[PDB]
């Protein structure tokens, strides 16, 4: 498929500032290089404010706490498709991937 | 930082 650093959501390096102006209502999201650690983090806009999740990485899957996928397009698109929230405990949801500003 | 419980 298209490499995750292509598609329209994958931002890159964009700091936690930079994502609190571009995420506007609950279910934006977009994915980024993690800034003080080295993972990718799905961060959502959820009732005014981000919420930051860092995506692990194992045994050549892609995850949050459920399904391992083999890339992370293909779990973005399984959660936009199946609505199903991205924790229990959080109940967050993806609704709209919101492109990078560049 | 504060990241989700995952
Ligand atoms: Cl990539
Ligand atoms: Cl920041
Ligand atoms: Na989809």
């Amino acid at each position: 498929g298209k490499p995750l650093h292509e598609q329209l959501w994958y931002h890159g390096a964009i700091p936690r500032a930079e994502v609190a102006e571009l995420l506007v209502h609950s279910g934006d999201f977009l994915v980024r290089e993690g800034q003080s650690q080295p993972d990718y983090v799905l961060s959502v806009l959820w009732d005014g404010l981000p919420r930051h999740f860092i995506i692990q990485s194992l045994d050549n899957l892609y995850r949050l706490e459920g399904e391992g996928f083999p890339s992370i397009p293909l779990l973005i698109d399984h959660l936009l498709s199946t609505q199903q929230p991205l924790t229990k405990k959080s109940g967050v949801v993806l609704h709209r991937a919101v492109p990078k500003s560049r | 930082p504060v990241y989700e419980p995952v």
